[PDB]
């Protein structure tokens, strides 16, 4: 898509999840 | 408030590291969030109490190529600039030369947040006049005079009267 490597795609997903976790805590 | 304050303080270290990430999708989202946080006074106060967070916002604003990320981090400094402690934090973080650099943006919201933040620093922050000059801010401001609407022109004319 951006043509990320799988290691980059995995980092993107874990970061976005933490962001969702923080978005949740901050509502 | 006070509940909101501690909620922000807990999240701030991780938001900092996400804003400093190499992945620009991650940066963008963390920037939206930091901008949304800067809209409530309690959490705005926890942003301004964190040198690391302020430095990450400044550095992202300055290095990004994403329009939305430049907008949201410029908007955030703008919101901090309404407070004496916000001004000081932008100043100690190297915010002035970043902000002057955003005066070259072709983007209206960004120019807007950059010129108003600089105006608030020039008006209220000791040391700002010299640091704007050092960043080449007089010339960059003068380069905008024939290129913007009459409201930007008025603010920029006022920054210039402060500086010359």
């Amino acid at each position: 898509p951006d043509g990320l490597s799988q290691e980059q795609l995995e980092h993107r997903e874990r970061s976005l999840q933490t962001l969702r976790d923080i978005q949740r805590m901050l509502f | 408030y006070q509940d909101d304050a501690e909620l922000a303080t807990r999240a701030i270290p991780e938001l900092t590291k996400l804003l400093n990430d190499e992945d620009q999708v991650v940066v963008n989202k963390a920037a939206v969030m930091v901008h949304q946080l800067s809209k409530k006074e309690a959490s705005r106060h926890a942003i301004m109490r964190s040198p690391q967070m302020v430095s990450a916002i400044v550095r992202t604003m300055q290095n990004t190529n994403d329009v939305e990320t430049a907008r949201c981090t410029a908007g955030t400094l703008h919101n901090l600039s309404h407070h004496r402690e916000g001004l000081l934090a932008i100043f100690k973080s190297g915010g002035i030369p970043a902000l002057v650099k955003m005066l070259g943006s072709p983007v209206d919201s960004v120019l807007f947040y950059a010129i108003t933040t600089l105006h608030n620093l020039l008006l209220h922050q000791e040391g700002a006049k010299m640091a704007v000059r050092l960043a080449g801010g007089l010339q960059k401001m003068v380069a905008l005079l024939n290129k913007t609407n009459v409201k930007f022109l008025a603010i920029t004319t006022d920054c210039l009267q402060i500086l010359a």
